[PDB]
RNA sequence: GUUGACCUCGGAUCAGGUAGGAGGACCCGCUGAACUUAAGCAUAUCAAUAAGCGGAGGAAAAGAAACCAACAGGGAUUGC
RNA sequence: AGAGACCGAUAGCGCACAAGUAGAGUGAUCGAAAGAUGAAAAGCACUUUGAAAAGAGGGUUAAAUAGCACGUGAAAUUGUU
RNA sequence: GCGUGAGCCCGGGUCGAACGGCCUCUAGUGCAGAUCUUGGUGGUAGUAGCAAAUACUUCAAUGAGAACUUGAAGGACCGAAGUGGGGAAAGGUUCCAUGUGAACAGCGGUUGGACAUGGGUUAGUCGAUCCUAAGCCAUAGGGAAGUUCCGUUUCAAAGGGGCACUCGUGCCCCGUGUGGCGAAAGGGAAGCCGGUUAAUAUUCCGGCACCUGGAUGUGGGUUUUGCGCGGCAACGCAACUGAA
RNA sequence: GAAUAAUUCUCACGCCAGGUCGUACUCAUAACCGCAGCAGGUCCCCAAGGUGAACAGCCUCUGGUUGAUAGAACAAUGUAG
RNA sequence: AAACUUUCAACAACGGAUCUCUUGGUUCUGGCAUCGAUGAAGAACGCAGCGAAAUGCGAUAAGUAAUGUGAAUUGCAGAAUUCCGUGAAUCAUCGAAUCUUUGAACGCACAUUGCGCCCGCCGGUAUUCCGGCGGGCAUGCCUGUUCGAGCGUCAU
């Protein structure tokens, strides 16, 4: 009866939404995810595997405001209005 | 439903008996407000709103 | 069910605004290569992750 | 209208600003109310309303702060906000008097026994 | 007896500060294999390597001899 | 930022495209296919048959032996003569 | 047409932007096989089959088209441990109305849990929220090179209650003990009847109630020697001071 | 704490307020899990008349279905009676 | 003799090889040194006149200010400027701002849009109750301040 009248009786769920990366690996009992790490300091990383590293690298979301540093660079962390400008 | 009674007086200056809520399939939340028995409701929605 | 909490409520609307085809005016723009939706979902198709 | 320009506002103090804030407020939450059942040339005009409104706050804002750094000018602790942002490195480095202090032993033969400019003839 | 010191140990949403996380190609340490080769196999080899852990920068580390030599003596460190 | 006796869409990175996307797994993780109308949409007005999808005329174009199932259009396999 | 041969050259058709001969240089350079890799396509073949759960028939209407669409009339099954009326887990709009070419419903289809456009979920009383269980994790401390392991009251200086304030600042008592998470079936304050929509209702409308918390005034009760009377009794009565 | 008023009387009547999230629909020979509109699997509440010891089998009422590709013929060999 | 099977050609099918193309890869060389408690990298939810995605942005939300240029945007529509001066634009530059819920994540928790405490202002008869608004309350360690403990210990 291992197979097809088994696999009726699965309705619970070991797994639920992390709150820190989004996924559904937060295991339920434990209340640790299995795919960040939370509620950990640190984020889960392992070097056996390059494809996981890349698919959470930095450049993968938004850079909110890394990616305004360039920019900033260039000009030498100035501040100040330029000359006679209104306001 | 405390912040709803008191912007719709702040706004049209209109009072109310009771107020319900629910929030929508969709997300959004959508409010009955029941007026005090002397002023017509018909009256209210051609003067102010449209 | 109907038992639910606010959060997996606020994915459900998420879920049903992501489930409409595309407009019509968008496939007269000049350079368009868009032909229609390919991320169309059912719910007796395709089952999402809550 | 509903289209105010940015170079007629800086010329105001807060209570024309305050005001003037108002009474695009008031105008815009009534087109909304009134947007349906209906559709024409009112349409852009909710654009040009919230456009408005944030220019008065932009000014508004700008006024305080020029106040502000006026006030706290010749005052040894200044609030965060109003603290230079470079960068979290570059805010603990020494600083460029103590980083280039010498002792008095070193100082004493600079002065005698500095670096000459001379020449080889061939 | 009163009062006043010293030493050690504490409280405070006391005044002012500072650390954690990310990145880790290259750098400074700790810990640590087996497949494989020996036509078998245990010392050996793979290797003071892969995987695991801690700490920095635009470079890091090293560095002004308790050194090399045996000469008619060289003279901090690094790299070809 | 500049280059090459490199590759030319089953090649070159898994990805020349809304690609670490769609999809699978309870999970750690696994992970594709998919480029090319024409110089210019000028992307077929009107009449007629049909319930409609469409067909037959008639138009545009250098070309429809280029009609969006779109450059060229091989073989396996199939229809008529 | 040429060459022993691998091959080379020309004619006819289709087509639309680049390509060759000779001497040197260079290589990811020559396919029938690997139960070879990716893609495409045959014979078999209009073949095997589309047979559990008793069953359908007449007239009319709609429509290009009706066995499986709608009305009426017959014939039947489930037979209250139901093919009935409601829920928990799980799903997520599948719910309602209007309309519809293709695709899907292994026959058809004017019908649909399919396709397009709009609409729909109303609470002081039903739940969650409060409590603790098995259990999980902070604090004092001890291990471990370290990611971290143990430890839950211990070998710890571990709390809370009142009064005025000129106005917070100031006074006075008690002390053995001192965290959180964990149940939509355990424990637990309080709502019933009638009506209403295409789609919600113990939630909306009408009538009639109840609980908790907070302020407070009338009536009544007690006290002229201060905090109520009655009954042998079991006890009764609208009240009828009470800190550590 | 009273002798003219006092009463921190658990008695009657009277004044004010009660925030936040869920609530549609299915719960299964088509809305869940088995690659699917799969004869499998998946926790409960309510429970009519007759025969009969009876929640046995058999027939009926309320409520619910008439849904499982069809038409014609009756050889061998089968499956079921 | 037809039909059927088989072979070749023309035209028509099925399928996407071949030729030519390329806003993409790959390898080498040169220049530079800049994340975060002043809240980073990553996640969630929203924002357009008509948008599902992709790109951009955060209730000032398909963007605001400032500087330069000098007449557009474009699938549709409307409207604005039309260069006087008061200036188009998904333009370029970028020194001033805004920046929801989270996350090392910090009042305690979180499978809950759960439950508290302190200070101030405004309402309801109110220091104590209810509602609205603003500002706060994690841990380890350093320097300083102030209030203390101990016959540890000095003098009087
Ligand atoms: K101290
Ligand atoms: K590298
Ligand atoms: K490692
Ligand atoms: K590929
Ligand atoms: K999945
Ligand atoms: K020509
Ligand atoms: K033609
Ligand atoms: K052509
Ligand atoms: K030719
Ligand atoms: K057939
Ligand atoms: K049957
Ligand atoms: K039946
Ligand atoms: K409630
Ligand atoms: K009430
Ligand atoms: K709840
Ligand atoms: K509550
Ligand atoms: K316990
Ligand atoms: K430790
Ligand atoms: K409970
Ligand atoms: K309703
Ligand atoms: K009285
Ligand atoms: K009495
Ligand atoms: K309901
Ligand atoms: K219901
Ligand atoms: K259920
Ligand atoms: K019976
Ligand atoms: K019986
Ligand atoms: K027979
Ligand atoms: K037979
Ligand atoms: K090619
Ligand atoms: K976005
Ligand atoms: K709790
Ligand atoms: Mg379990
Ligand atoms: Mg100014
Ligand atoms: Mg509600
Ligand atoms: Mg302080
Ligand atoms: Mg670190
Ligand atoms: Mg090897
Ligand atoms: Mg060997
Ligand atoms: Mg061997
Ligand atoms: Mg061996
Ligand atoms: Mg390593
Ligand atoms: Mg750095
Ligand atoms: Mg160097
Ligand atoms: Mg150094
Ligand atoms: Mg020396
Ligand atoms: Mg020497
Ligand atoms: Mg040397
Ligand atoms: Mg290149
Ligand atoms: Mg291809
Ligand atoms: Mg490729
Ligand atoms: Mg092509
Ligand atoms: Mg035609
Ligand atoms: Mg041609
Ligand atoms: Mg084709
Ligand atoms: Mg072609
Ligand atoms: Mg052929
Ligand atoms: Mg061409
Ligand atoms: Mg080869
Ligand atoms: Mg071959
Ligand atoms: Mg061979
Ligand atoms: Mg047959
Ligand atoms: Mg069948
Ligand atoms: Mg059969
Ligand atoms: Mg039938
Ligand atoms: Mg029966
Ligand atoms: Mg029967
Ligand atoms: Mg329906
Ligand atoms: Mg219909
Ligand atoms: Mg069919
Ligand atoms: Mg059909
Ligand atoms: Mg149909
Ligand atoms: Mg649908
Ligand atoms: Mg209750
Ligand atoms: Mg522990
Ligand atoms: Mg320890
Ligand atoms: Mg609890
Ligand atoms: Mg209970
Ligand atoms: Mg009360
Ligand atoms: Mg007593
Ligand atoms: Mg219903
Ligand atoms: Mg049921
Ligand atoms: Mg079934
Ligand atoms: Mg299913
Ligand atoms: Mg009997
Ligand atoms: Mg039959
Ligand atoms: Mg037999
Ligand atoms: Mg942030
Ligand atoms: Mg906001
Ligand atoms: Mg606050
Ligand atoms: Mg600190
Ligand atoms: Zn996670």
């Amino acid at each position: 009866t291992k197979g097809t009248s088994s696999f009726g009786k699965r309705h619970n769920k070991t797994h639920g939404l992390c709150r820190r990366c989004g996924r559904r690996s937060l295991h339920n009992q434990k209340k640790v995810c299995a795919s960040c790490g939370y509620p950990a300091a640190k984020t889960r990383k392992y070097n056996w595997s390059e494809k996981a590293k890349r698919r959470k690298v930095t450049g993968t979301g938004r850079m909110r405001y890394l990616s305004t540093v360039p920019r900033r660079f260039k000009n030498g962390f100035r501040t100040g209005v330029p000359k006679g400008a209104r306001g | 439903k405390a912040q709803i009674k008191q912007a719709l007086k702040k706004l049209y200056d209109i009072d109310t008996v009771k107020i319900n809520t629910l929030i929508r399939p969709d997300g959004t939340k959508k409010a009955f407000a029941r007026l005090t028995p002397d002023v017509d409701a018909l009256d209210i929605a051609a003067t102010k709103l449209g | 069910p109907s038992h639910k909490t606010f959060r997996i409520k606020q994915k459900l609307a998420k879920a049903q605004k992501q489930n409409r085809p595309i407009p019509q005016w968008i496939r007269l723009r000049t350079g368009n290569t868009i032909r229609y939706n390919a991320k169309r979902r059912h719910w007796r198709k395709t089952r999402l992750g809550l | 209208n509903g289209k105010v320009k940015a170079g007629q506002l800086w010329s105001k103090n807060k209570e024309e600003l305050t005001k003037i804030l108002g009474e695009l407020k008031t105008e815009l939450s009534q087109l909304r109310i009134q947007k349906i059942s209906s559709s024409g040339a009112k349409l852009n005009k909710i654009h040009d309303l919230r456009k408005s409104i944030a220019r008065v706050l932009t000014v508004i804002n700008a006024k305080q702060r020029a106040q502000l750094r006026l006030f706290y000018k010749n005052k040894k602790y200044l609030p965060l906000d109003l603290r230079p942002k470079l960068t979290r490195a570059l805010r603990r480095r020494l600083s460029k008097e103590d980083a280039s202090r010498v002792l008095e032993k070193t100082k004493k033969r600079l002065t005698h026994f500095p670096q000459r400019k001379y020449a080889v003839k061939a």
